[PDB]
């Protein structure tokens, strides 16, 4: 039933039409910044959800594709205009697209430099946009399974993941205006760490602020909030009916032994090197860094200077196993991965019992042998999309290790890939730029969303 | 909280009208079927788990649960299930679905309450899809539905070929009965419709709808059933626990021939069965029926397992000479589809109970309520709704309001009292509007005349 | 039924001492290097077999495990004692066990510096070993399949392969003596070209014979020993049946398409930096080094020096989709990989149509879901071991990329990795040194066969 | 070069016994069942595909391709099957199998005049009954195999109470028949061997293994079956197609008591069989056995589908008083273990066609040829291989032979004449020896003592 999707288009970036107040309201507020343009988007974009808004098919399958495919799309282009109206961050037509997408998208990846000194009205709607998009992903990937990667309500749940998303963005800019931040900075860095974003609004990142603390603060939340959301859900339901329900599911005990592996290889490594002069300085960075780019969040306190190169090597490859399947960002998500080591398990266990009967068993419950194919199938959609996004950047003549690292951090919305890339996108090819945006698209939606749409058989 | 539970065939219409109106609903089904259907249905969630045990219950037995109707395909347990409900949490309100039917002959101390069942009231299959008896004692009655509370009902009857309807003129029928206020609605006429103005009823096809408060409805129905000749001779084809018990119910009245593919059963039946003659064959072959004098059968009734074999066997005994012909139809699709000129009555035994039990309870009221029928049409009872002129239909007059093709509106219910609608009443808020489409394609079309501008 | 084994591995060390003798002879006609060695191994070797052979006993799935690990392991101690006993290239036990299991397991890594000036027994017995381990390979994936991924007879084409192996190097030879190879040379390459091996006579590889003509012959018995042996057969049973009964198996056409397709990216990218002047050298250094590399051969035409870094990097990474399933040397094989992308396709095309029975179709014929299950119990096993291979070598002190590089070198039985160990493996780490051979053991069992005796449910 | 038909009931037996021959062997059975156990449990090549289709045959070869082997549950479609293959691919050794029977009995003057299409050579399975005649006259014969091309036949008697076996010391029965050159090979005797020479036979259920040349065991048999009083009832507890044309080659010489569980499958054979008496019911219960007189009978041949059902029912029917008990077992492992004494003979259909066919068959000489039996026991036909001191045992006496333990040699084939080898054994022998043992598991020893010294 193609073709009646335009009401929701109008429906949906009416709402986002909506959302642009807020930030405008920050910018009187200090009272600086150029928040005409954020007025005027207003105006536009409320104008085209009225152009295009006539009730068609409403109520008390393939359409859903074209739905969330737009709902990325076009509020990415939608978004794209505060940047393109503005002033003082004054950027191209395609560094406004990418700022808007990746923004919205949750991949860190930016194209303006000079964030410090910049309108506090702009670089607040960014780390907005990193908030919308961060809702916007749980209630799309808990509420939507037909590629999902005793059972509640709909809108009962689509709710409760919303509270749990304000109380964390709420318990962590509390945390970190109490670690000495702005409480502007405190909100536009909950924004993007809850998120699991990876934007500031200073060109350091979380290098700017040199604060044991708000570290170990940004370690906890990006744990916490890479975490299946459903599994915080019953630590919100009629309150607190275990603390170690977390534990028990399979996915989590698979993610902590990930996290800290990978942790104290890093650990152990930046001491061969004698990388940083104090221990108690090369366990804080390599915590914060392994927690931020593992957990495709993109933060960084350095600039790798000292770091052996295998360090930032490994913790791009890693950004691959990313955020759990109930949560923001990831590339392939952890569950694939203890799927896989399952599997091989599995095919080990049949060393001496042929006939016996293996099946895949997480957490206790026998997995149907569709969704274990897809699984793969997801594998496989994501190494073929890799390689010919990575051939698209060198064919366009941008660096090829340099295409490599972008393309590791846009598919896996992370978004800081290391080489000519970190940390501005300014200098990147203009196509390579527009190739970026459709491999970040990519890296949402699980890549088959999107390449359903190429394929002949859909239409 | 509403809870409702089984695999039950009914249970999925229990959970479809009942949405809404500040009551949150739950289904509990049982495993497999009761997975996928509590997967497809729209709003309220499903646990996946045996009726009976208790674990499953917790959920809603103490959290403030309003209404308990537990429904299932079995009896037995379904008992143990409503005792086990009630003795291990509060459960005050419960409703149990058993077609025993042997417990329904004796309420006796467990229905009671006292042990054993405890629960305010029971649904049967059995007896609520024996109405087919009063389909069959009410010549030329294709259907029933109701709107309101019990005020107005709307019947579809047929116009056989020697009855008193034949060749007389419409105004001849209102005039026979000057006492009665009634409302002609449609007539479809060779399945399509017609303008009734004062027509004359055509023998071989024509169906009459009425509108008009239950009192006159169930009096011109007597009046029929007095001018009709009654029904002699009736034929089934199904074996099933409905076509024994109605075989029991009917023989005593009627002759009744019973057909069945299973000759254990079959022998089941001729011993079970007096007065009964039961036969063993397939309900498709011509070489029985027409054997079995089939042009001379009044009323065919199939009741087989399969809802295809009961279409094809009765479409056969409508051509070779049944008066009559009704099946039972278990899937919806089906029921809108063949319950034509061919099969004169279809009879799902979900609606058969949803509608006489839920037109009773709560009144439901949606800007288009509508009651599920075949053919092209459909019949609706709107809510007016919106402030005096505010509202697209409130305030003006029956006369003005631009309608959607077909429909018409039959009867105006105002709270206690019932007026047959005219062009010269006006709407008022908070109205019952009794309509009926003749394409029902135009549903939406009428919600949109009755949904106000938006707050 | 453990100790039936003996008498197996007392024949095969018999026949081994038989071949060392074919060495010691050539050692002798050349009148240099010492051969005193190679005919005391041959009496210890004969010795060992006796006194393990003792009187066979009865004759009867687990035996064949311990059967082809156990051959793969004492062949290689094999190897191992005549290197230990010579003197011309005196060399730790270590070095020694290297060496031979690199020329017996195909990997072409090597950690003996001053090949040329080196008796012509030692590195004719390195070749001949590399020639024998192609025998064994080819012998036993193709006459040995149950859990190794139309029967005929066994042992006719246990020979019929043997014959097609002789009928290869020896036309290969024959075509280096027609290219100006030294005979001694043209056998020696011809028994490294064909086994896929990586091995040389000279420390340069294939640059010594830096010849147009020999790239050219390389390349192109490389595809043909890279090419299914069961597929030879076709055109050799009942004379030349047909000649393009190749292209119908879809196996063959995913090899010619990822050759075809890393050749020209990597001619392409040798272009836009001008690293070499003339494009009729750039063709034919890439297109060798691709076919070398990416066959898992492991030869080299050239030191990488004017290459860019990418290159060198994509050819290791390519080393893993290494030759096809039947033919000698090999990572995980092209077929797994054209399953892979198969299995994506499907997930692909039954997310349009959901309730759609496909089926993966190879030439025609559906494929049983274990056959499909295994290649990617394969697949997580083979990450798992590569994982712990490379945090091994790197606890050992060894650089990190450059263990990256050996792992990927070992486990693909390439064998030459860029980087720290780039050339020779000699200055290796000694524990580093015995990870390495337990990887390419690994590498050779098809990471399966080796894994499954580690599991404590095996005994 | 060797092809044999799918699926097979018994091919795939006859797949491994065959395979002796030093020419290309080559079965393809009918489609999963050949290939995925065929190719588990076999050796050499094979095939697919539904039969009787062309496209499947040519793998055969047919280019003057020696066997052909039509494994058939049916035989309308084995005729045609080996009809396409010789017109089509022309294979000139053709066998077939007909179970018609009306073919079977008018094949004799149609399959013997040329015109017939292309299966001159037939292979009944259902002619193994007349071995179970032979088995129910010979009152207390339980096997007989022949060696070297049926000259010399090794015989497992029975004796029971009553016969004129009883009592009567070996030496009688030495004297009893001067004439005859035979050789006791073993005693079983409650399970355990015994050392025969000079000892008195105990009644219970003794087994004697006779060895001699073909005239002798041909007389003695006739003589025991002179002395010993004929069987006159018994008992079959299969329905089958095996068990009904049984019971009709029986029914007119002795008393039939037949037993089946589906009422409609013993009402046709009541139809078709006269003179038997056919039950109804299962033939486990003991309360139709007694009430059947079950101590009474004499053989009780146990013919189900199922093989463990046999085995049970006939244990109990020997418990219970009859006198000799057959099976009918489709799983040699099963044989090999239940059938001593309690169960006296299981009808393998696999071995019954086998055991006969591979002594015709050539050549069967081996270091070790296999005739297996019942139980742990062996009777092997070695053939001494070397010069006259290279092989351990050519030129040597038995005497001075380390046999293994328990081994006793029976005979000793030169040529057309058979030695019993008493004492000091003279002997021609490059020539073949008739051995027996008594645990099968020291097989592969005999053959190291026959196998020289390895070049
Ligand atoms: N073609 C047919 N003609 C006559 N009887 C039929 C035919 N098909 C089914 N029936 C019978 O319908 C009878 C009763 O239906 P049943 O299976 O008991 O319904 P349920 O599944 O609800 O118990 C059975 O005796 C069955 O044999
Ligand atoms: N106790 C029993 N259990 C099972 N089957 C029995 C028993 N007694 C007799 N039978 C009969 O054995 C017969 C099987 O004969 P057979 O011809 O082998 O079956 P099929 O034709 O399927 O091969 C069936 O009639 C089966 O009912």
């Amino acid at each position: 039933q193609f073709r009646s999707i335009i009401r929701i288009v109008g429906l949906l970036l009416a709402l986002f039409s909506v959302t642009m107040l807020a930030p405008a309201l920050v910018a009187l507020l200090y009272r600086d910044g150029a928040g005409v343009p954020f007025v005027t988007t207003f105006f536009v974009l409320l104008f085209c959800g009225a152009m295009c808004w006539f009730p068609n098919r409403r109520h008390k399958s393939r359409d859903g594709f074209l739905i969330v495919v737009l709902f990325w799309t076009v509020l990415g282009s939608a978004g794209s205009l505060p940047f393109l109206i503005a002033d003082n961050p004054n950027i191209s037509v395609t560094d406004a697209f990418f700022e808007s997408f990746s923004a919205l998208t949750t991949t860190g990846a930016t194209v303006i430099v000079g964030l410090d000194e910049l309108p506090k009205a702009i670089l607040f709607y960014r780390q907005f946009l990193q908030w919308f998009g961060g809702m916007g992903i749980i209630v799309l990937a808990v509420a939507i399974l037909p590629v999902l990667g005793m059972t509640p309500r709909i809108a009962e749940t689509a709710k409760a993941l919303w509270y749990i998303y304000l109380s964390l963005t709420i318990a962590c800019a509390v945390a970190f205006w109490l670690a000495g931040m702005t409480p502007f900075d405190a909100i536009s860095h909950s924004f993007s760490t809850i998120a699991i974003g990876g934007f500031s609004t200073h060109d350091a990142s979380m290098g700017y602020f040199d604060s044991y603390a708000i570290n170990l603060i940004t370690v906890v939340f990006l744990l916490i909030s890479a975490c299946n959301f459903t599994l915080h859900f019953a630590a919100f339901a009629s309150g607190g009916v275990h603390p170690k329900y977390y534990w028990k599911d399979p996915e989590f005990r698979a993610f902590i032994f990930i996290q800290v592996l990978l942790f104290l290889v890093c650990f152990l490594l930046l001491l061969k090197h004698h990388s940083y002069t104090s221990p108690y300085d090369a366990f804080d960075q390599a915590l914060f860094q392994t927690v931020s780019i593992s957990t495709t969040a993109g933060f960084t306190t350095t600039g790798f200077a000292d770091w052996p190169l295998f360090l930032p090597v490994l913790l791009l490859f890693s950004s691959f196993i990313g955020g759990c399947a109930g949560s923001t960002g990831g590339g392939m998500k952890v569950i694939r991965i203890l799927l896989l080591t399952l599997q091989g398990a599995r095919e080990l266990k049949r060393l001496v019992h042929p006939r016996a009967v293996y099946t895949i068993k997480v957490g206790g419950s026998a997995l149907p042998q569709r969704v274990v194919d897809a699984v793969w199938g997801f594998f496989s959609a994501y190494a073929l999309v890799f390689v010919v996004c990575m051939l698209g950047l060198i064919a366009t003549g941008m660096d090829e290790l340099s295409a490599f690292s972008a393309v590791a951090a846009t598919l896996n919305n992370l978004g800081p890939g290391l080489g000519e890339v970190a940390l501005h996108f300014g200098d990147v090819n203009d196509k390579a730029k527009w190739v970026l945006i459709v491999s970040m698209l990519f890296g949402r939606l699980e890549i088959f969303t999107l390449l359903i749409l190429l394929t002949p058989t859909f239409w | 909280k509403i809870i409702i539970l089984g695999a039950g065939q009914v249970g999925g219409t229990l959970a479809e009208n009942l949405v809404g109106e500040n009551n949150d609903i739950t289904i509990v089904d049982n495993n497999a079927d009761r997975l996928r259907e509590l997967q497809d249905k729209y709003d309220l969630r499903v646990v996946n788990g045996h009726a009976s045990h208790p674990d499953v219950l917790h959920e809603a037995g103490a959290q403030d649960a309003d209404m308990l109707v537990a429904v299932t395909n079995t009896d037995e347990t379904n008992m143990a299930a409503c005792q086990v409900a009630f003795t291990l949490f509060n459960t005050p309100n419960r409703v149990a679905r058993i077609r025993s039917p042997e417990y329904l002959a004796e309420k006796e101390a467990l229905f009671k309450s006292g042990a054993i069942p405890v629960d305010h009231l029971i649904a049967p299959e059995e007896l609520v899809t024996s109405y087919i008896e009063r389909l069959i004692q009410y010549p030329g009655a294709l259907q029933v539905v109701s709107f309101a509370e019990q005020k107005v009902s709307l019947v579809a009857v047929k116009a056989y070929y020697g009855g008193p309807l034949v060749g007389n003129a419409l105004s001849a029928l209102r005039e026979h009965m000057p006492h009665i206020d009634t409302r002609v609605a449609a007539i479809f006429r060779q399945g399509r419709p017609i303008r009734p103005q004062g027509t004359t009823i055509i023998e071989a096809d024509d169906e009459v709808f009425f509108v008009a408060a239950s009192n006159h409805i169930r009096s011109v129905m007597s009046e029929l059933q007095r001018l009709e000749k009654p029904y002699r001779r009736i034929m089934i084809v199904g074996g099933g626990n409905i076509g024994a018990s109605l075989a029991k119910r009917l023989e005593q009245t009627y002759s009744v021939k019973l057909i069945e593919r299973d000759y254990q059963r079959a022998e089941k039946l001729s011993e079970q069965l007096e007065n009964t003659i039961v036969f063993c064959g397939d309900a498709a072959d011509q070489e029985l029926l027409t054997e079995e004098n089939i042009d001379q059968v009044d009323v065919f009734i199939a009741l087989t397992n399969e809802d295809e074999t009961n279409i094809m066997s009765a479409m056969l005994a409508k051509r070779m000479g049944a008066k009559k012909v009704m099946v039972l139809i278990q899937r919806g699709a089906y029921v809108d589809l063949v319950q034509g000129g061919v099969i004169d009555v279809a009879i799902s035994p979900q609606q058969a109970t949803i509608s006489a039990l839920l037109t009773h309870v709560r009144r439901a009221d949606i800007v288009n309520v509508s009651s599920l029928r075949r053919g092209a049409a459909e019949a609706i009872e709107a809510v007016a709704h919106g402030d005096e002129t505010t509202s697209k239909v409130v305030g003006r007059a029956i006369g003005d309001i631009k309608l959607p093709p077909g429909t018409t509106i039959g009867a105006v219910v105002r709270g206690e009292e019932v007026l047959i609608a005219h062009d010269r009443t006006v709407i008022e808020q908070d109205d019952h509007v009794v309509m009926f489409l003749v394409d029902k394609k135009y549903v939406p079309d009428v919600e949109a005349l009755f949904q106000p501008s938006p707050f």
